[PDB]
């Protein structure tokens, strides 16, 4: 296995899928496992099902149950079909459309698209089904750090970038992408979370250590909280009823967050940059973060 | 053909993408030295003590191949201009580490972006790097033609982007290099890596780039039309960059994956390699002067110094020159001796500085053209020339010749002339000082005798070259003045360079010249029009002469004689370069200078602003009586 840990997400049955990147040394390529074991984690020795990348990952998803959309270094986004058993994993697609990193991948409401968003700045939406390019969107001046897909609607998702702009999409309008976010401008968004039970509202982290929640109805920044001493990389909501607010950092922390952003658990058992995490769906107290560290924390939820 | 790289993001294994594009055809890769997400923290515990390697080790290729083949570029997570004190001081550090990095492994170049319009935390990096101990590593600043926010897809429903002619905005690329090159005081180690997109923008914004240190074209595989077949190619206007990039021999980078996913890489840079062997092939001019394009060189004195055999020999290979200087006597001739007195009159002919005498074979070619009697003086200071035209005179012209070896101002001539043939024109006509020679050498004319040539006149026009600036700030020597070097002029073959106005003619001189007041002295003033933003580096100076009626000789881009390359236009360089904005007028001021033992240009700007005068009683600048 890689040393740099980049992506962590449960499927809905409990298994724990990982992304990871080489990131120094003579190779600088990726790997994605699977481990049904999640408490088995990281150790290569005990996992269900793995594989070699041709280059790193800097984004991962789950497409259903068998599916994982990679984001390349190499400019492509890759489809990996799970084995009929799920002890392999097999290259369904790898189109090269972008012109740089894929740094972030999102899967749409429905499930057969998806939208990428590259260091060549712009954004694609993809036909999982057909392996094609549908639009193809340069909506920003700068490279696109995240995009995050609607919960619930396939035409809406937002995306953020170094230009300092976050975008409501809406592939029905004749002009998709639309421009919010706080009055004046404050420090570039690096993090997007959608709410849950609100698909009216969202979260996003800044390079700043700041999180924010915005009303997009309103399009007012009613609250933020300075969280982490540095850039916010990830941001995941918990599967629960009234959900908490996990946020990652370059500060090496796990912070979790009620619904006005108060600070209930703290983890510094990273020691390396916190890269992703997903929520056990099985135990909504449990919490398994990865970092740069190769470590795969699982927290205990208060 | 073309010197040509590729540009990626991703390198998995360098042995193999090494070998990858040298197989597609390129010549050099350009690629990141540490993984370009790889963050790395530098005062905060704990990332701060993360475990090493950073990097794969130099070790996995030649120093050789370090040195000739990899291009590094600048991580862009590296933000050195971020709002954020923490990313800021981080962002320094990484960036000298990225920079010693490409050092210690001996880069030929690396990269670096200017994608916003505040870089001065870069550039003060940079130029701290750069003043750490003098290593031969190339900066190349990667620069869009046009900024990624005007480029954009107006698809923001609420920020529509502006369907407004903005000329200075649309130039506002340009201007982010001239403060980043300015911060860092014109360092030559500090080029221009030019990116182009998919639209081009106005050619003023395009023209903006001239005189300007461009090593580097990058072409994003984006930009490249799909022809019926299914390769790759460029647009018509595309096409006219290239070209005028291929004239700069700049190096071209391809940057971006393959989007004709039916043809290899090399169809990319096949189609380039098309486009530079299809080309109009170098004329007479452009084939001779292939090396000195913007070679700085003194202008040669003939007469306080004493020409060397090949300086002479370069002169005489120049047959333009002399079929017009042949025809201007065959032509004078015929005006001066009626057919009926063909064989009862033989006209007095004197060369004027006659070097090895192509002039004098010249004036028998066109008496035996003109069927006329000429007898032929042959005077010429250079007695080391001399020496070559006795041995012509005894093997050959016999007493037709009488070879004088003495200066023209002091000869006490046995008769008077007819025509006088004199060649003492300079590149700025009369810096070579034909006014003051002709002048002591004119009362052995007969008071009805002709001149070749009769006229001269010198052009002067603007030129913005941030490039010849950069020549001219290198030539500082020690034991004189350190600013010397900008108040002389240099014949040079100027090329990447900006003429910003017409020329215009300076100073005219007429020979003989009657006048009872003989003044060789000059103050012209000119006014030019210019319809661009643009920055001042000096005034390019040509010359135009008339030999005999509608003989004439050109170096005057205009009206440029064909096929005559005898004479490179002079440099009249400025020691501060001035900002012009387009409308705006440049008012220059010359003045030619003289006492009893030199002459000298004195130069001034006074407007749009006022420089200082330019080598004042020819303290930096002079020219031997
Ligand atoms: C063509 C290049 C090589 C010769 C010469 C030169 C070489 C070394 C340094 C400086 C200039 N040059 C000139 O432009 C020039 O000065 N020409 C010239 C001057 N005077 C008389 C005549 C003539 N009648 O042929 C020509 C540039
Ligand atoms: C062919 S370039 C000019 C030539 O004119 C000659 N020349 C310049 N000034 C004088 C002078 N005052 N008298 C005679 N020859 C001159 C130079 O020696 C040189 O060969
Ligand atoms: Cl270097
Ligand atoms: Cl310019």
């Amino acid at each position: 296995m890689e040393r740099q840990l980049e992506a962590a997400r449960y499927r809905s049955d409990g298994a724990l899928l990982l992304g990871a990147s080489s990131l120094s040394g003579r190779c600088w390529a990726g790997s994605l496992w699977l481990f049904k074991d999640p408490c088995a984690a990281p150790n290569e020795g005990f996992c269900s099902a793995g594989v070699q990348t041709e280059a790193g990952v800097a984004d991962l998803t789950w497409v259903g149950e068998r599916g994982i959309l990679v984001a390349s270094d190499s400019g492509a986004v890759e489809l990996w079909e799970l084995d009929e058993n799920e002890t392999l994993i097999v290259s369904k697609f790898c189109k090269y459309e972008h012109d740089d990193i894929v740094s972030t991948v999102s899967v749409l409401s429905s499930g057969t698209q998806a939208v990428s968003g590259s260091k060549d700045i712009c954004i694609k939406v993809w036909d999982l089904a057909q392996q094609v390019v549908l639009s193809s969107y340069r909506a920003h001046a700068a490279q696109v750090t995240c995009v995050a897909a609607s919960p619930h609607k396939d035409s809406v998702f937002l995306s953020c970038s170094e230009d300092n702009r976050i975008l409501l999409w809406d592939t029905r309008c004749p002009k998709p992408a639309s421009q919010i976010g706080c009055s004046a401008p404050g420090y570039l968004p690096t993090s997007l979370a959608w709410h849950p039970q609100q698909s009216e509202v969202f979260v996003f982290g800044d390079e700043n250590g700041t999180v924010s929640l915005v009303d997009t109805k309103s399009t007012s920044c009613v609250l933020s909280s300075a969280v982490h001493s540095q850039c916010v990389t990830g941001l995941v909501f918990s599967p629960h009823s009234v959900p908490f607010l996990a946020s990652l950092s370059e500060d090496c922390s796990l912070a979790v967050l009620d619904s006005s952003l108060s600070e209930l658990f703290r983890s510094q058992a990273h020691r390396d940059f916190v890269r992703d995490a997903t929520w056990s769906p099985l135990n909504h107290s449990l919490l398994t973060t990865v970092g740069w560290d190769h470590q795969v924390v699982h927290h205990v939820v208060p | 053909r073309v010197s040509s790289g590729r540009d990626l993001n991703c390198v998995p294994e360098i042995a193999d993408t090494l070998g990858a594009v040298a197989k597609q055809g390129f010549d050099f890769l350009c690629m990141p030295v540490f993984h370009p997400r790889f963050k790395r923290e530098f005062i905060q515990e704990p990332a701060k003590n993360r475990p090493g390697p950073q990097t794969r080790s130099d070790l996995l290729l030649s120093g050789r191949d370090w040195n000739t083949l990899i291009v590094g570029k600048l991580s862009p997570w590296i933000r050195p201009d971020s709002k954020v004190e923490k990313i800021r001081r981080n962002s320094e550090a990484a960036m000298l580490q990225e920079l010693n990095f490409g050092a210690y492994l001996g880069l030929p170049a690396f990269l670096l972006p200017l994608n916003q319009e505040d870089n001065t935390n870069l550039a003060r990096v940079l130029t701290n790097h750069i003043h750490t101990g003098h290593h031969s590593s190339m900066f190349w600043m990667r620069v869009p033609l046009v900024a990624p926010e005007d480029l954009r897809d107006d698809i923001i429903e609420n920020a529509p982007t502006t369907h407004t002619e903005e000329y200075s905005g649309e130039e506002k690329t340009w201007m982010w290099w001239h403060n980043f090159r300015t911060l860092c005081d014109y360092s030559k180690r500090i080029a221009v890596a030019l990116e182009i997109g998919a639209d081009l923008p106005s050619n003023h914004v395009i023209d903006r780039w001239l005189g300007e240190p461009i090593k580097a074209a990058i072409l994003p595989t984006s930009i490249f039309l799909t022809n019926k077949k299914g390769f790759p190619v460029l647009s018509k206007m595309h096409q006219r960059l290239i070209f005028r990039l291929l004239k700069l021999e700049v190096q071209f980078i391809i940057t971006g994956t393959n989007h004709h996913s039916e043809k290899e890489f090399c169809s990319y840079l096949q189609y380039l390699e098309y486009l530079s062997q299809n080309r109009p092939p170098p004329n007479a001019y452009e084939l001779f002067a292939k090396g000195y394009e913007d070679y700085l060189q003194s202008p040669l004195q003939p007469l306080m110094d004493n020409l060397e055999s090949q300086t002479y020999e370069v002169f005489e290979k120049d047959p333009i020159k002399y079929s017009q200087y042949q025809q201007a006597i065959y032509k004078c001739l015929l005006d001066r001796v009626p057919e009926e007195e063909k064989d009862t009159n033989v006209q007095v002919l004197m060369v004027l500085g006659a070097g090895r005498g192509p002039l004098v074979n010249a004036s028998l070619r066109a008496a035996k053209q003109a069927d006329r009697r000429i007898k032929l003086y042959a005077v010429e200071k250079n007695p080391n020339a001399v020496v070559t035209l006795e041995n012509w005179q005894f093997e050959e012209w016999g007493s037709q010749v009488t070879v004088v070896s003495s200066d023209m101002r002091e000869w006490v001539a046995p008769e008077k002339a007819d025509i006088i043939v004199s060649e003492l024109l300079g590149s700025f006509a009369d810096n070579e000082l034909s006014p003051e020679c002709l002048d002591g050498a004119q009362h052995f004319l007969k008071d009805d005798g002709v001149s070749i040539p009769g006229e001269y006149t010198s052009f002067l026009a603007p030129i913005s070259s941030s490039k010849l600036y950069n020549e001219v700030r290198a030539c500082r020597e020690k034991d004189r003045d350190p600013e010397a070097q900008f108040e002389m002029p240099y014949v040079v073959r100027l090329h990447n360079f900006h003429q910003l106005s017409a020329p215009q003619p300076c100073f005219t001189f007429s020979h003989p010249n009657r006048d009872p007041m003989i003044d060789n002295n000059r103050y012209c003033t000119l006014e030019f029009p210019v319809e661009v933003n643009t920055v001042l580096h000096g005034f390019a100076g040509y010359f135009e002469t008339v030999l005999y009626q509608d003989i004439t000789l050109s170096i005057r881009p205009e009206t440029h004689s064909p096929g005559m390359f005898s004479w490179f236009p002079i440099l009249f360089p400025i020691k501060q370069p001035i900002t012009v904005r387009e409308g705006q007028t440049i008012c220059v001021r010359f003045w030619r200078c003289s006492n009893s033992k030199k002459v000298w240009y004195e130069w001034a700007v006074t407007a749009p602003v006022c420089s200082a005068i330019h080598n004042p009683t020819g303290r930096s600048y002079t020219i031997g009586l």
